[PDB]
């Protein structure tokens, strides 16, 4: 799944 | 009074300022203080381990002036590393989805950072797998922001030691910080547990994916926090809690805490200034309760946060 | 070392960082040294006139929290006020244009300014006529960026001193900055004068609307400069010398500066920081030269500058 | 003329 890090 | 005139912009990472909630935060409550982490001057928490990363490798012999920096990245760490890796004589290449914003690719490219799109169905396994091809087949040094040490240590050098100075003959009671990394939460609680033997340390999560506590992971909203693993820079024995944050409770808090505090920040800063009243709920009055707000929300304009 | 927690965000407003440039200037041109003024919580210079200007109102009593100010902004003065109303409890109403991009409506609705649009055919001409309108029937305090005396003061009381600390000891040998409402030219020149009395100051308007120069207004690009028209705000006696900069020179200029110092700022940055090499080239090694950088580059990604 | 101030 997508994170933003 | 001012900073005297330092020669690279690099040397004023840091030193973020702390501000009391007024009213987004009832009175018989605790003391609620946020950590300015936007203030830095790349605008978030990341320029503190873009700094400290490319410093490490610096001092180790792997890197020098010149060398080619990759780093597979969707988010803040990204334009921490293009903001030092362009202060400090580097060149930069980024490997994210093709999903991300134009905004955010012009925000990189105008660091001079070379962007590298893999394909959106992958989401970062594909960017993973693109900058590992990029690190063995060019050379690029690879920081690997979630294994790489100088994360929480700068946290534990610098992010920590600012709140304790700043937080002088004065008792935390408890310290919350949103998990990205988890290089803040680990170098900042270390040192507070330190100095604070009573002190609470507090990891928040994305309720949608509550992997820290045990759950699987699941898409969110909250960006800058649930990676889907527990990262190698996590301490996982630095938090006595989790603390599980909604997608649309952090939306609202950081629009409630933009327009009665005047703090604008990021969607992480609203999930952990949320998690950080209920914790002062629970303590009540006279105690203190510290947190950081990673990033400003002028980042987050073209995100459901704003608009 | 961080500053201490404070109660209000706005305690914070000031004590900005210089920065010496150390590639986009030969070793043979003086040392040219740039303030951040996006550096400020709101990301502009304007945070310190939003303030001055509230704080002024709020001291003699014309407005107190509840109140409603209005102002037509189009650019970083509706940030700062939009900034500075949320946080001191103040109600805020923005005219302009109907033309304005939806990102910064966005930007200024998240502190809950309201927004009252204009006429696009009518420019900045018809914000100043609604905002008269609405401040006569509802009677709504106007700020006034452009005839308020408290812009170039709270420049000659905290921008200014700060820049003589800054530079303690040492000769500064011109002061350079684009005109807006020229606050921070007079404030900081005329502090700049008592301490320099050989100091050069120097205005910096845009090559496509050289008003100060004697010339007709004209269309131009340099966002937060050339208003068309002498400001009242501006002594047009402190300035000994005016440099225009054209509409790609000031963009290069931020483009360079952006990728070769790590330093993203706004195009009239680049438009002070082009005109204080051309000032550096021309008093060569050994001097010192200043200039003020008012914005950041995040808030013109949809511009032509970072596109 | 549109300035943005």
């Amino acid at each position: 799944y997508m994170a933003y890090i | 009074m001012a900073q005297k005139p330092v020669d690279n912009i690099t040397q004023i990472i840091g030193g973020t300022p702390v501000v009391k909630l007024r009213n987004v935060v009832d009175d018989n409550a605790a003391d609620v203080y946020v950590k300015l982490e936007y203030q830095n001057p790349g605008g978030s928490v990341k320029d503190r381990i873009a700094l400290a990363m490319i410093e490490k490798a610096e001092r180790e012999g792997k890197i020098k002036p010149g060398d080619t920096i990759v780093e597979p990245t969707s988010g803040n760490t990204g334009i921490g590393l293009a903001f030092v890796c362009a202060a400090k004589g580097y060149k930069a290449v980024f490997t994210m989805p093709e999903t991300m914003s134009q905004e955010r690719r012009n925000l990189l490219k105008a660091y001079g950072a070379e962007l590298v799109l893999t394909p959106g169905s992958e989401a970062m396994k594909g960017a993973i797998k693109k900058a590992k091809e990029l690190k063995e087949e060019h050379g690029y040094f690879e920081p690997q922001q979630f294994e790489n040490p100088a994360n929480p240590e700068v946290h534990e050098l610098t992010t920590g030691p600012e709140l304790l100075q700043q937080f002088e003959g004065k008792t935390i009671d408890a310290f919350l910080a949103g998990v990205g990394t988890g290089g803040t939460l680990s170098g900042v609680g270390k040192v507070l547990k330190k100095e604070y033997p009573n002190i609470e340390i507090v990891a928040i999560e994305p309720e949608a994916s509550p992997v820290l506590s045990g759950g699987e992971p699941g898409p969110h909203k909250l960006q800058g926090l649930g990676a889907g693993f527990i990262p190698g820079t996590l301490n996982t024995e630095i938090y006595d809690s989790i603390i599980k944050v909604g997608n649309d409770t952090a939306m609202e808090m950081s629009r409630r805490v933009a327009k009665e505090e005047g703090i604008l920040a990021g969607i992480s800063s609203g999930a952990a200034i949320y998690a950080a009243i209920q914790k002062a709920k629970e303590l009540g009055k006279g105690k203190t309760v510290v947190t950081v707000l990673p990033s400003n929300g002028e980042r987050y304009l073209s995100t459901p946060l704003y608009s």
